[PDB]
């Protein structure tokens, strides 16, 4: 039958509704006109019920402004209001359904995109959907202004040219920006195995490259890293990718212990026959980070399984691995040294039977023998991680705390162990305990500064000042900002270089004493 | 909307009255009624699509702008410099008079005129002429019109002193005998909690005039009735004063110390040493 009885109502309950003038108002009215009836009274019940609000806002929005409290206050509390809105009430099919009348969304999207808080709008709704098409093309395209990682990878092309986009910057990020470089790389090639493996091959051959393919090597590790992040064994990867394949014993042996994550006496002591045979493999093949992690906490966290018979075929593996010189004629292994071994497998072996008979006052006692072999950098990195896992217990510093004066040996006789220590203390800066007081959070933060003031002594001071910068901004109260520059200017001595003023003075600025602040501003200003 | 330059609905319809082109002089109406911020010109039609009108925004900033608004009245009363506070209090208060007639600004003009303390008398005489102002209006809008006049002050104390000789009677006459309880158990303090005194309370606040308003009061009432009712009512509305902790009433009244001292006789029924 005819649907006026009922599309007449459907229209005439949005017409005599409480406000509802202001609108599909149109396309309900010619619904209506179009079926007939009372359309004069139609009027007269879109304007009835018209209690005019937005002239009660006009009034209430001018006298807010005539009130002297800032108008962007307004526009923040209004813009939150209706993207909350939006949020609570999008729905994808309609996004898709706008795709559907038309592929280009009209100029409303484009002209919310100029606004900041609209983009980040559409970033969370278009990074959650890989489907809908709106929603996918939105993220696809403010990219061409995150590359979603789906339409990253759908073919090979895209793949490629935001691969080396991306890689560019990274290449271009020195050794800073990576972490803002990589990850969305790092993330589009971590999603599947063949646009991996592609990208590991790739940076394989690039990595071939006396030119800087170091560096390439080394992103390649990171993004096998990361690959294990999201639990994906890229073990064979590299085996077949390296030498891996000119030896199947130190293949399948090593492969296992990193597809496992951890090691096992088996497959270490193939390695250790490898080694103790007249041809002991390269020992390029055995120097992989993620494996020396590996050995790192098996001697070093509480623990592991261990025997005797293979604690020392462990040990010297690892000298093996940080001790041995292999020199290639043409990839050739013509020279092995193996004269710096038996030391380092010596304060390997002391060194690991003090960390994991779990040590404080005896560290005091045999300090001598430390620091007469922290001077190993593998063994570094073993007490390293050792103190590390000690500390991090939560209030560990109620009960010795002596392990934090042997980064000073580690950070200042090793210069590539100081981006280690300090991205430690960031962990230990951030210290908090409700047993021991805020007082003595302090006092153990105000301790972790003065080790980072040293450690910036010893030349790693663009990254100091900019986390200290940046958790000023956050975190870090001013008493510990006020006491680092009182350390700073109590130890540091003129000139100082306008690479450290950029982020020292403009952070100083909170403060003026610690008077040495007036001079070092005077002095960096003029 | 014409008190302050703006139009209104006849003007609307004026608008559209007699007009070969009905539709642009709405949609012109439309535009000089909105909300005048460069992103809303453009969002509107986007956010009209969804099924929600322009009104609806309008209605969500609408609270959340007049809470502020009235957030804003409390901090100019208690926030700025005293002449600048106060000029801006009253010039907010000329611009708003205009729409107390509309429901959405009584209330904060009526805090305005609670945090002055003496106002052009033309808004608090209509206060009092409307019933509705005389309901929501603050309770320093309503001392102020007492303190400038004792019309309305009369004329509301005299029901709740008709109540009070209500509640009286009522309560002498009671028939119930026991040995548990009588009408006499409550203290002066147990029967100042009914709301008429502790009103009388709130329409006196801190105010010396009003207190020598509702002394006169009583004082007619109880030469011309010789009843201890009234006398009774100026005792507990001292004691109010006090439970209030009124200083205005309590540290002047030579009387405040007695009758304190009295509140305790009657709560044992006895003057101790």
């Amino acid at each position: 039958g005819e649907d006026d009885a009922e599309v007449q109502q459907e229209c005439l309950h949005k017409f005599s509704t409480r406000d509802y003038i202001m609108e599909s108002i149109f396309n309900t009215l010619k619904r209506y006109f179009q079926a007939g009836g009372s359309p004069e009274n139609v009027i007269q019940l879109l304007s009835e019920n018209y209690t005019a609000v937005a002239q009660t806002v006009n009034l209430l929005a001018e006298w807010l402004i005539q009130t002297g409290v800032e108008p962007v206050q307004v526009q923040e509390t209004v813009e939150n209001h209706l993207k909350s809105l939006l949020i609570k009430h999008f729905d994808p099919r309609k996004a898709d359904s706008i795709f559907t009348e038309e592929g280009e969304t009209p100029a409303w999207l484009e002209q919310m995109i100029a606004h900041t808080t609209w983009r980040d709008l559409f970033y969370k709704l278009a990074e959650a959907h890989p489907d809908c098409l709106m929603l996918n093309f939105t993220v696809k395209l403010i990219s061409d202004a995150i590359t979603s990682v789906s339409t990253a990878c759908q073919q090979l092309e895209v793949f490629s040219r935001v691969l080396r986009t991306s890689l560019a910057t990274i290449l271009d990020g020195g050794e800073e920006n990576l972490e803002k470089n990589l990850p969305e790389f790092a993330k589009m090639v971590c999603h599947g195995e063949h646009t991996y493996l592609f990208a590991q091959a790739m940076m394989s051959v690039l990595a071939q490259e006396e030119q800087g393919g170091s560096a390439v090597r080394r992103i390649a590790q990171e993004v096998q890293r990361f690959a294990q992040e999201k639990g994906h064994d890229a073990s064979q990867i590299t085996l077949a990718l390296g030498t891996a394949a000119s030896y199947p014993r130190a293949c399948q042996a090593l492969g296992a212990m990193l597809s496992k994550g951890a090691l096992n006496p088996a497959d270490i002591t193939v390695l250790f026959k490898m080694f103790t045979s007249m041809d002991p493999p390269p020992v390029e093949l055995i120097r992989v980070p993620a494996f020396l992690d590996l050995f790192m906490q098996s001697l070093f966290k509480p623990g592991a399984r261990i025997n005797q018979d293979h604690k020392h075929k462990y040990i010297h593996i690892l000298a093996y691995a940080a001790s041995v010189v292999e020199t290639w004629k043409k990839n050739k292994r013509v020279s092995i040294n193996k004269d710096e071994l038996k030391s380092t497998s010596k304060a390997v072996e002391t060194v690991h039977n003090l960390c994991c008979n779990e040590n404080a006052s005896e560290l005091v006692a045999e300090l001598s023998t430390l620091y007469q072999c922290i001077r190993f950098p593998v063994v570094a990195m073993g007490v390293l991680k050792w103190v590390d896992w000690t500390v991090s217990e939560p209030r560990y510093f109620q009960l010795q705390p002596v392990h934090l004066a042997l980064l000073d040996e580690i950070s200042t006789c090793h210069q590539l162990l100081h981006p280690q220590v300090l991205q430690l203390l960031v962990k230990l800066f951030e210290t908090e305990h409700s047993q021991l007081d805020v007082m003595e959070q302090l006092e153990l933060k105000k301790t972790l500064l003065d080790r980072m003031v040293h450690l910036l002594s010893r030349g790693y001071v663009l990254p100091v000042v900019s986390y200290i910068r940046k958790c000023l901004e956050k975190d870090t109260d001013i008493s510990l900002i006020r006491y680092f520059v009182t350390e700073v200017l109590d130890v540091i001595a003129p000139p100082y270089t306008s690479d450290f003023v950029q982020l020292f003075l403009p952070i100083l600025e909170n403060d003026s004493i610690a008077d040495p602040v007036t001079e070092f501003i005077a002095h960096c200003k003029s | 909307l014409q008190d302050l330059g703006v139009a209104n609905g006849e003007d609307l319809k004026e608008t559209l009255t007699n007009c070969t082109e009905p539709l642009k002089a709405i949609e012109q109406f439309q535009t000089e009624n909105g909300v005048l911020l460069p992103s809303l010109q453009s969002a509107l039609p986007f956010l009209d699509l969804h099924g929600t009108p322009r009104l609806e925004f309008h209605q969500s900033v609408f609270d959340e702008l007049r809470d502020k608004l009235l957030e804003r009245v409390s901090a100019i009363a208690s926030e700025g410099k005293a002449e600048e506070r106060y000029k801006k209090l009253e010039d907010l208060l000329e611009k708003s008079f205009s729409l107390v007639k509309m429901p959405s600004l009584q209330p904060v003009v009526m805090c305005v005129m609670k945090h002055l303390p003496k106002v052009p008398e033309k808004k608090l005489k209509l206060v009092m002429a409307d019933k509705e102002l005389y309901r929501a209006c603050a309770v320093e809008v309503k001392r102020q019109i007492w303190q400038d006049n004792q019309a309305l002050f009369g004329d509301e104390v005299s029901p709740l002193l008709k109540q009070y000789i209500l509640e009286k009677e009522s309560a002498l006459f009671s028939t119930e005998l026991s040995v548990l309880h009588n009408f006499f158990s409550p203290s002066p303090k147990t029967r100042r909690q009914g709301e008429v005194v502790q009103r009388l309370t709130r329409m006196v606040g801190k105010n010396v005039k009003l207190y020598d308003m509702v002394l006169q009061f009583l004082r007619t009432l109880f030469l011309r009735t010789r009843n201890v009712h009234y006398c009774t009512l100026r005792a507990e509305l001292l004691m109010s004063l006090h439970d209030l902790d009124v200083g205005e009433i309590c540290t002047v009244d030579p009387c405040h110390k007695f009758t304190w001292c009295l509140d305790a006789c009657i709560r044992e029924r006895f003057v101790d040493s």
